[PDB]
């Protein structure tokens, strides 16, 4: 809210370099990837020219502690933070005037090293980086840098699914989603590892084999860099990307294909461990996509998509809440209310992102206080006309609510148990139980 | 095998000490490390490679410093999180800096875990609270300090108090954390005695009887009495190396005639004689006559104060302490530099002792006034005053356990940490043990309710 | 596009102190983190071939307090560059020493060819010694300071490499 809206707006290059060195300076959130060897590898903001003086004294800053055999893991100067992440030959460093915590950023990084680690399998970047510490890794990504500047630009604009490192799901009713996992299990192929119905970013249906598991990592890492940098849309048709997925197998190589389901971008992601089942599960997709439209269920996914998060007042009937955030700690998957009603109904972009960036930045605020280290902390209420907030991080559920502040703790507490018990009511219908058969 | 957390070095540096090369070491006014302080920790050689090691983590501090300027528009580098210490780089004043890297326990490989050391924000409480009584007791600033008296004799000076302090200095949770990160002025349960007539249960007349004794003895300038312990039952009170209990902390304040922060320092200072009498700085020695007086006004030691403008006394007054001590109570009396003279000394002690030993039992009286279980922690922004009702943690019978002193203490901490309450809205946070953290700003007062189950 | 090149620039103690680095660099983007960190940053660009690269030129301090993480700077430096000046008699004569201490340090791939331009900033170091150096072991492009006529030569030798 200090100047958030050309936060996301990038540094011309026409401007003269004192100009563009202080747009740089004056960015809140910078994320700076880079090797060993301090050569900048992808910078957020700014390019490589800019970045690239900063990105050394963060290189040897770094090598200073490791010297000494005592890692950095970040610092802090005043109201800006620097989170310090070493993968192997890879660091990673986000520095953040918004406020939030080591474990978040770290998160965010950790995330970023994912999409990285998908782009090219681990034992080829340690390979690579080991028999020749002299790479520069801007070569194989070139492809990459585009999908990690979206995935900074939507963690500047707040995650929800990276601050809870869950996934989110449409609110479709049990029958539904079982009876659409029967569909999609009644056309499946032996070379199909991992299926994947996808609505508008929201997780509709899984497929998994008995012996294979789908870690919620490699969800997390398929929607980062599918829905969340929104790089799907990019060549859009028959997707056949090569994956790597390093939470089941990051010495392989998977295959996924993603198609879109216009026959609200309703996707399909099937997963394969072999590179030439492609035209296979081609005629995989046109055998469940017919069987979608011929039930009915593509068009009440789309239906269902278009319509966004529920609004807080149908949610909770006569609620004071402005919008909420829960998050099951089983079947790691979050939900929340709509981002309509913090702003009003006729607004532009820029006081919409405003407004979600203020709601986000209160939520890892709240976040933050929950998940202190040595701080076993249950419930926090802030007080941030004011805005009261409460975290509530049940071993169970994590469930961050917003309020006007003439609420108080009192009827703060009473609200966020109201909506707890909500998604409790709602469980089958808003997470996905169990994966398919 | 458990290696507890432990200093692993703190260094005081000035960068424009040193600007060339060859002048680096000029830099490290004062430098520690845990085999140099096993010396002073028994009583209270260095290589190039260790000149190496401590001009490397200097620079490593102003490179920070200077990286983050630009990101920071103008703040420095105040916290260091590394895998296997906490380091805080503190600007005590302009152009001096303290830089202390605390290792983290070690777990039997090695596992590294900060469970129990002390958060940042306590660590810089802690190192500005010496700073302030090594000022107290040196000068009015560093850089006077330095400008007056050669690097030479600062070296020396803050060689001795920083390796006494040092020596002592416990890095893990220990005392009350609570009324350590505020600072401030630590009052007694009773609070101040009683302001006028009508109060003289809360010692009205033994205000008034101070204020008398300041007005008519020659040369007071001011008097602050604080309690310490209890009444007399072989006690030796005045040491034990403890800690400042709940109840224990200052009583009455001065008369004026001081400011708030040279305040604050005189019972900081009060509170290092209580736990480390004949050991503490200035090494304040029992009179061989009486038992009564310790460091009296007859080497003239004296510390440096700022006296408050709206006195007739630009404002620094380097006044002479006499610290007067029965067995709950200490009266630290700021007398004038010179209108006293160490003469009469023998005669204004016996004057000072008939004046003061009847106000004990009336004391003893008023102190012993109090104004599910409920803790608050009350800090007056613009007095310093704090007044606490949060236990300390108890050494390895109180009403609290240590496993539990430590969580409830780390988690308030946590609390001032996100609320931005310490000096250098309502946070309500629970947890699952039946602890109820309250966090709130009165408009300054910053009162912190801790509700017991 | 951007091709990318990390210089390491060995100060002998002093000696390529920014007196001409100076006027070389875009001074906007700079860090005089030499006297501290133990490296001065610079960043400039070049015309090797019809293409643009970018180099990261880290001016080394060179003191023996950041010797001992001699291979925290020289990690993947395509480049080096042994700097000395004409008029000091112990900058020529401890090239040697920093070559083998790059050499070991870092151990570059194929050191035969290596990056090793030369600067001879502005005499005790005559220019017969001053190329018998280069021709000790590969005949090293030296120059006596026109700095970037030094430089796209590294460039020609490094992209090359690559």
């Amino acid at each position: 809210m200090e100047g958030f809206e050309r936060e996301l707006d990038n540094i011309p290059d026409t401007l003269p370099d004192d100009e563009r060195l202080a747009l740089w300076k004056g960015k809140l959130k910078h994320y700076l990837i880079l090797s060993s060897a301090g050569k900048p590898i992808w910078s957020r903001h700014g390019d490589l020219s800019l970045v690239n003086s900063t990105m050394g004294v963060v290189q040897t800053i770094i090598s200073f502690y490791e010297g000494a055999r005592n890692p950095l893991l970040g610092f802090t100067a005043g109201k800006v933070r620097f989170v310090i992440l070493i993968k192997g030959p890879l660091y990673f460093v986000a520095i953040s005037r918004l406020r939030e915590s080591d474990a978040q950023l770290r998160a965010q990084l950790e995330a970023l090293y994912m999409q990285i680690l998908s782009t090219l399998t681990l034992p080829i970047l340690t390979n690579i980086f080991a028999h020749r510490p002299s790479t520069d890794l801007r070569g194989p990504l070139q492809g990459t840098e585009s999908l990690l500047a979206s995935l900074a630009d939507s963690f500047t604009k707040g995650s929800p699914s990276t601050l809870l490192s869950a996934l989110e799901c449409l609110r479709l009713r049990k029958s539904q989603r079982q009876a659409i996992t029967n569909i999609f299990l009644k056309s499946r192929c032996e070379e199909l590892l991992y299926g994947l119905l996808v609505a508008g970013g929201k997780l509709v249906s899984v497929i998994r084999p008995r012996k294979h598991s789908l870690h919620p990592s490699d969800l997390q890492l398929i929607f980062n860099m599918l829905f969340e940098s929104g790089g799907i849309k990019g060549n859009g048709g028959e997707n056949w990307i090569p994956l790597c997925l390093p939470a089941f197998n990051n010495t392989g190589y998977l295959y996924m294909y993603v198609s879109f389901l216009d026959d609200d971008l309703t996707a399909l992601i099937l997963i394969s461990p072999s590179r030439e089942a492609f035209y296979a599960l081609q005629s995989m997709r046109t055998r469940l996509v017919s069987q979608l439209l011929s039930t009915g269920y593509l068009s009440l996914i789309r239906s269902t998509a278009l319509s966004g998060r529920p609004s807080i007042t149908s949610i909770l009937p006569k609620t004071p809440l402005l919008h909420f955030l829960y998050k099951s700690r089983p079947n790691v998957q979050w939900c929340m209310s709509s981002l309509s009603s913090l702003t009003p109904p006729g607004a532009t972009a820029t006081e919409t992102l405003l407004a979600r960036r203020k709601l986000m930045s209160v939520y890892e605020e709240l976040h933050a206080a929950l998940h202190a280290r040595h701080a076993h902390l249950r419930v926090v209420y802030s007080t941030a006309e004011g805005l009261a907030c409460l975290g509530w991080s049940t071993p169970a559920f994590e469930v961050y609510c917003v309020a006007p502040g003439c609420v108080g703790r009192a009827g703060m507490a009473r609200e966020v148990n109201r909506v707890v018990q909500w998604a409790r009511r709602e469980e089958e219908r808003l997470f996905i139980l169990g994966g398919g058969v | 095998g458990i290696i507890p957390a432990q200093l692993g070095f703190l260094a005081i540096y000035n960068p424009a000490l040193g600007t060339t090369d060859e002048t680096l070491e000029d830099q490290i006014v004062y430098y520690a490390t845990a085999s140099t302080l096993s010396q002073a920790r028994r009583r209270h050689p260095v290589s190039k490679e260790e000149r190496h090691e401590r001009l490397r983590q200097i620079g490593l501090a102003q490179g920070m410093v200077e990286f983050a300027k630009s990101f920071s528009d103008g703040e420095p580098v105040d916290t260091i999180d590394t895998e296997k210490a906490r380091v805080i780089l503190v600007e005590v004043e302009e152009g001096w800096w303290i830089l202390a890297s605390i290792d983290l326990t070690r777990l039997p490989a090695y596992e590294y875990s900060s469970r129990e050391v002390k958060p940042p924000s306590l660590l810089r409480a802690d190192l500005l609270r010496a700073y302030d009584l090594f000022l107290l007791h040196h000068g009015s600033s560093l850089s006077s300090l330095l400008a007056s008296q050669g690097r030479a004799q600062l070296v020396a000076s803050l060689t001795r108090f920083w390796d006494h302090f040092l020596a002592t200095w416990n890095v893990l949770l220990h005392g009350n954390p609570a009324c350590d990160v505020f600072g401030g002025i630590k009052l007694a349960a009773s609070g101040e005695l009683g302001i006028g007539v009508g109060e003289e249960e809360r010692g009205s007349g033994e205000r008034e009887v101070l204020e008398g004794l300041v007005e008519r003895v020659e040369g007071l300038v001011d008097v602050v009495v604080g309690r310490y312990g209890g009444p007399p039952s072989e006690e030796q009170w005045l040491g034990l190396g403890g800690e400042v209990g709940e109840e224990d902390g200052a009583v009455f304040l001065g008369v004026g005639a001081l400011d708030r922060k040279s305040l604050r320092g005189v019972v900081q200072w009060m509170e290092e004689v209580y736990v480390w009498g004949e050991n503490a700085f200035g090494k304040p020695r029992r009179d061989l006559s009486t038992g009564h007086f310790l460091l009296g006004l007859s080497n003239p030691k004296a510390i440096f104060v700022e006296l408050k403008p709206s006195y007739q006394h630009d404002h620094t007054a380097r006044l002479r302490p006499v610290i007067y001590v029965s067995q709950p109570f200490i009266y630290i009396l700021l007398f004038s530099e010179i209108t006293p003279s160490p003469s009469t000394w023998p005669t204004l002690a016996e004057s000072l002792h008939a004046q003061l030993s009847p106000l004990q039992k009336p004391l003893l009286h008023s102190t012993s006034y109090r104004p599910h279980q409920i803790f608050d922690l009350v800090y007056d922004t613009e007095t310093l005053t704090l007044q606490s009702t949060i236990p300390n943690i108890p050494d390895p019978q109180s009403i609290w356990t240590r496993v539990e002193a430590l969580q409830t203490h780390a988690q308030i901490l946590a609390i001032l940490s996100s609320g931005r309450a310490i000096p250098t809205g309502e946070r309500t946070c629970k947890t699952a043990r039946g602890w109820w953290i309250v966090w709130t700003r009165v408009v300054g007062h910053l009162r912190s309710v801790s509700s017991s189950h | 596009k951007k091709v990318l090149l990390k210089v390491i620039i060995l100060g002998d103690s002093g000696v390529g102190k920014t007196s001409l680095m100076n006027q070389y660099v875009n001074k906007k983007f700079s860090a005089s983190y030499k006297a501290t960190i133990g490296a001065d940053f610079l960043t400039r660009e070049v015309m090797v071939d019809d293409r643009q690269v970018t180099m990261q030129l880290w001016d080394t301090a060179g003191q023996e307090r950041f010797q001992s993480l001699g291979v925290a700077f020289y990690r993947g430096a395509d480049c080096c560059v042994l700097v000395f000046d004409v008029n000091n008699a112990k900058s020529f004569d401890a090239l040697d020493s920093w070559r083998d201490e790059f050499l070991i340090q870092a151990s570059p791939r194929d050191p035969e060819n290596f990056p090793f331009v030369v600067l001879g900033i502005k005499r005790v170091i005559s220019t017969k010694r001053a190329q018998t150096f280069c021709q000790s072991k590969g005949g090293i492009p030296y120059f006596e300071t026109n700095v970037e006529e030094a430089f796209q030569v590294i460039a020609r030798n490094a992209l090359m490499q690559e």
